[PDB]
């Protein structure tokens, strides 16, 4: 049911309208549910710094290091690797 | 050309596999010494940019060792699992450890270092 | 001695402030696999001293000229950044290890290799003769160095092109 | 009470920092969409799969406009 | 200790940061709670505090007389304004996350550390040569052609 909210956020429609896309989203997400690579937040971190340095934005590469620690400080996030692996891709 | 020593009293089921991992280290201790030497000016404007572009790969080889230690803390890294992880590194650090030993054998600088990269995944 | 304790002192040896004490930073126990990696890492901090002594000894006397200032005041914009990196590295110590530092500080092991060897090639040069000895570092070809020194030249040669747009004079 | 309001603060912080990393990387996401992609990534989902979807629905919203 | 230091850099000395009439601000001796390696960077940090104190003491004293000396001190506080403002900020950053060490605090001063030293001898030439009258508008000008962009 949560995948259908996403198709209504990106595409502005109601669930009775957009059902061909949601048919394509179940095809990809399903059968590809399990994570395929070993999970570690260290490697994904050293790739968001390496990327913001490559854009001559060396100041935000040291600000992320202060925002990635706060995530551990609060502790309401179980899988921190996944949400960063995704934010980096987009 | 580095030689290593393992152990007098160790399991034979390990030493035969240890000697299968080391050829990526000995092939590495001859690349990092090629960078720190062929960077001297008295070697031309080619043996320099060859040592720079040969350094970015060393950086990516240091990241591949970092991601292994962080994966070693959770104990998910068995010795048998190691021999498979470094395979992309055993092929690359085997190419560069062959150029860095064939550019210094016959002293090359300038064009004769750009020919060797045209005769030599 | 825990590995974390070494990560605590190394982040200071990168500046000059000393387990690791002061020409190699001889460390003084722990396993051999630790002392070796500290030695190389500690030595990078020693370089930072040689580049700091020049921009402090010559920022004292007032007889270094007008070019020798734009040089001694262009070795600082290339040091604040080295003070931003030490900022980031310290916030994560609260995780990073020795083998993780080597990749972090592999690039500033070169910029602190050209600058610490650019202030020795031009020791007694003042005036334009210094702007002519930081230009003999551009014939290098290395695309990372020739694009660093060719920036310090663009600051050091600004006072020279200030007299020109306005050669030894006699009082 | 209190520990239920201290958590709503530590989440508005993180959701504000992830929006900074999002703009310096120039992802087309906004504050509303980004809260959906974060929730999904908490349950455990391939970011190589989820990003192919977003790279597709954004690629089909133009053929309709 | 952070808020303790940020006052010592403001002009208020205490037990941790003793004050000496000749040398200047400096740390008293070794402290068990803190590390024994920091005892240096602070001493490097106080080389800045001594400047502000010896500044504001002279600014208040007004000492010699003449309007051109009054106005010089009147202006001398204006250049010294970004120093104070940049010091108020340090407390705000430390109020947010409690994981910031002295390293970051030392890093924040950066520009003030390379400015005060060059603007210290300009004052010393005045109080040591009785520069009276409009002659200040040259003694300050002869040092205005310096290379350091900030100065």
């Amino acid at each position: 049911v949560l995948l259908q909210n996403l198709c209504c956020r990106i595409l502005g429609r109601s669930e009775a309208d957009v059902a061909q896309q949601f048919q394509y989203a179940v095809r990809v997400i399903g059968s590809n549910f399990a994570p395929t690579v070993e999970r570690d937040e260290f490697l994904v971190a050293e790739k968001i710094k390496k990327e913001l340095i490559r854009q001559r934005r060396e100041a935000d590469a040291a600000l992320f290091s202060e925002l990635h620690r706060k995530l551990h400080s609060q502790g309401v996030l179980k899988n921190k690797w996944s949400i960063l692996y995704l934010l980096l891709s987009l | 050309s580095r030689t290593f020593l393992v152990d007098p009293n160790l399991d034979l089921s390990i030493r035969e596999l240890v000697h299968r991992i080391l050829p990526v280290a000995a092939s590495y201790s001859a690349v990092t010494r090629f960078i720190e030497e062929k960077s001297s000016f008295e070697y031309g404007q080619v043996n320099h940019a060859l040592a720079a572009a040969m350094r970015t790969l060393v950086k990516e080889h240091l990241i591949l060792v970092s991601q292994l230690e962080q994966l070693h803390r959770q104990g998910l890294l068995s010795l048998q699992k190691l021999w498979f992880y470094i395979q992309p590194a055993m092929r690359t650090m085997d190419i560069l450890a062959s150029l860095a030993t064939s550019v210094d054998k016959g002293e090359c600088l300038g064009g004769s270092t750009l020919s060797l990269l045209h005769d030599r995944q | 001695i825990t590995e974390a304790a070494l990560v605590r002192d190394i982040l200071y040896v990168f500046q000059g402030i000393d387990n690791i004490k002061m020409n190699c930073y001889k460390v003084e126990n722990l396993s051999r696999s630790l002392r070796d990696t500290a030695v190389r890492l500690s030595e990078l901090g020693w370089l930072h001293n040689k580049i700091r002594r020049y921009t402090d000894q010559r920022s004292l006397d007032r007889s270094f000229g007008l070019v020798g200032q734009s040089f001694c005041a262009a070795l600082h914009q290339e040091l604040r950044e080295y003070y931003r990196l030490l900022s980031v590295l310290h916030s994560q110590l609260q995780s990073l290890t020795l083998r993780r530092l080597l990749v972090w500080t592999y690039d500033p092991k070169i910029r602190l290799k050209t600058l610490a060897a650019l202030v020795d090639h031009c020791q007694g040069r003042k005036g334009g003769e210094l702007a002519s000895a930081v230009h003999a570092y551009t014939k290098t070809g290395d695309p990372y160095m020739r694009s660093l020194v060719q920036h310090i030249l663009s600051l050091v040669s600004h006072p020279v092109l200030s007299f020109l747009y306005r050669v030894a004079s006699d009082p | 009470a209190a520990a239920a309001a201290a958590n709503l603060n530590a989440v508005r912080e993180t959701m504000d920092v992830l929006l900074e990393i999002s703009r310096i990387l120039n992802t087309g996401l906004d504050m509303e969409t980004l809260s959906i992609c974060v929730r999904l990534c908490e349950q455990g989902i391939n970011p190589e799969a989820l990003s192919s979807v977003i790279k597709e629905l954004r690629k089909a919203t133009e053929a309709l406009k | 200790m952070i808020h303790e230091l940020l006052l010592a850099l403001s002009g208020y000395p205490g037990s941790i940061f003793t004050w000496n009439k000749r040398s200047g601000l400096q740390v008293s001796q070794d402290f068990p709670f803190l590390h024994p390696s920091e005892t240096s960077v602070l001493n490097r940090l106080c080389r800045l505090g001594t400047d502000y104190i010896r500044f504001t003491e002279f600014i208040e004293q007004y000492t010699l007389h003449g309007i051109y000396l009054r106005a010089f001190c009147t202006g001398l506080d204006s250049v010294l304004q970004p120093y104070r403002q940049a010091l108020l900020d340090l407390e705000q950053e430390f109020l947010g996350d409690p994981h910031l060490s002295i390293s970051h605090v030392n890093y924040f001063l950066d520009q003030f550390q390379l400015l005060f030293p060059s603007v210290m001898v300009v004052v010393e030439q005045i109080k040591s040569q009785k520069i009276h009258g409009c002659q200040i508008l040259e003694t300050v000008y002869k040092h205005s052609c310096g290379g350091l962009p900030p100065v």
